[PDB]
């Protein structure tokens, strides 16, 4: 391990402290790093992922982004507490930070991002998923960020936490009954629950007619209509610990597409 | 722990599934009115599972520490889909909060 430029120890129990006054800015925390990173395509090898490009526009106006202001506003006041640590690390640490916080896995930080300059190295619009849309174009998007099917899988299992603002996507709600909690919850209500059509929702979503109140978006359950993804639902929804795992090291794999050389940071 | 912070983590963890009010109703989870010092598996009107219902652990404020914590791995079989308060300053905020419910 290695001892940042920057106080981690003081910093991870302020990001802690932040979130419990609104504990609605974890989930929010973990989708700015996934998008910062989401960009990236590994075949054209740019998108300039992991360097918070979102900051700047055209990144920051694109129609996935929306909604993405207000994680990256909350940082801002760290960022003047904390001048050492860049934005796109601070980001990470953010997301990972909320990720244990709700009782996920405790992802180890690797600190050595180096923040984009302007908005000149951002990557073009429509990148990002699509809810939408089916495994056809969630298969796509997960093979050009260069995941396999396994790890694609593991990675939408974040949908166990948070929920859909119409004013951000058009869909609307939570997808389990604690959305302020992380665990494989996501893949039992998928299997659990009978998803029938929501009338009272203009975009297309689905509701468990058992209460109404969560939802599943289309690109939710084509993991259950496409043959491989069905058997990453039915192991995760078993086995909640090889779902932690298998996040921990696709989620660390995530944001840290297009970094080099980065430190060890010191446990705890 | 703190009442107040207690009460405010029970809204954002618990509400979608517990109702905490005095006669409230049941949904997803059991009303919790009157919980503390209770044996599991008796709320009025709420159908448990087999693990909750034959359990032999009654709610003291040291049990629904550990329970909290991993409600899985401490009653197995469980269908609470919590995946738990890892911090104990919560644990014990939540566990205050629940015993001011009479
Ligand atoms: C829905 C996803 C839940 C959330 C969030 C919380 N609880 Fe829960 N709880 C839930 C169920 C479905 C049940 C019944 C479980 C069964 O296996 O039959 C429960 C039960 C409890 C109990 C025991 C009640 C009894 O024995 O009568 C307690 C003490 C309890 N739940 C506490 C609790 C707390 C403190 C929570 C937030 C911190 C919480 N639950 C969230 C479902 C859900
Ligand atoms: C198939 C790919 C994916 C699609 C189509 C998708 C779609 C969406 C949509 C439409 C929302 C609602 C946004 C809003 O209205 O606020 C959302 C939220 C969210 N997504 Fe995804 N998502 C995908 C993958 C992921 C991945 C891989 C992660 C994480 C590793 C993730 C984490 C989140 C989180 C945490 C939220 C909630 C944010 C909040 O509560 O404010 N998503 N996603
Ligand atoms: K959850
Ligand atoms: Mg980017």
């Amino acid at each position: 391990s290695e001892e940042p430029p920057f106080d981690i120890r003081a910093l991870r129990a302020d990001i802690e402290d932040m979130i419990s006054e609104k504990l609605e800015l974890g989930p929010s925390l973990i989708r700015l790093a996934w998008h910062e990173a989401a960009s990236y395509d590994c075949f054209k090898k740019d998108g300039s992922p992991n360097s918070a490009s979102m900051r700047f526009k055209p990144e920051c106006l694109y129609a996935g982004n929306k909604g993405l202001d207000i994680p990256r506003k909350a940082l801002e006041t760290l960022k003047k507490k904390y001048p050492q640590i860049s934005y796109a690390d601070l980001w990470v640490l953010a997301a990972y930070v909320a990720i244990e916080y709700m009782g996920g896995p405790t992802i180890p930080f690797c600190w050595g991002r180096v923040d984009a300059k302007d908005g000149s190295v951002c990557g073009p619009d429509g990148r990002l998923p699509d809810g939408s849309k089916t495994q056809s174009h969630v298969r796509e998007v997960f093979r050009r960020l260069g995941f396999n099917d396994q790890e694609t899988v593991a990675l939408i299992g974040a949908h166990t936490c948070g929920e859909c603002h119409i004013e951000f996507s058009g869909y609307h709600g939570p997808w389990t009954h604690d959305k302020n909690g992380f665990d494989n919850s996501f893949f039992t209500q998928l299997l659990d629950e009978d998803w029938v059509l929501n009338p009272k929702v203009e975009q297309m979503q689905l509701m468990d007619r058992a209460t109404t109140k969560l939802m599943m978006l289309p690109s939710d359950v084509c993991l259950l209509l496409d043959p491989s993804y069905r058997k990453y639902v039915e192991l995760y929804a078993k086995d909640n610990d090889r779902f932690n795992k298998d996040f921990a090291n696709a989620f660390k794999k995530l944001t840290e597409l297009g970094t080099r050389n980065l430190h060890k940071a010191p446990a705890s | 722990g703190d009442v107040e912070r207690g009460e405010k983590l029970f809204k954002g963890r618990a509400a979608q599934c517990h109702t905490a009010t005095k006669g409230g109703s049941n949904g997803v989870g059991p009303n919790l009115f009157g919980i503390v010092n209770r044996p599991s598996g008796k709320v009025e009107g709420f159908t448990y599972s087999k693990a909750n219902a034959e359990s032999g652990v009654i709610w003291t404020p040291e049990v629904l520490d550990v329970y909290l914590e991993n409600p899985k791995k401490f009653m197995p079989g469980t269908k609470m889909s919590f995946a738990g308060i890892k911090k104990p300053q919560e644990r014990a905020d939540v566990i205050a909060y629940l015993e001011t419910l009479k």
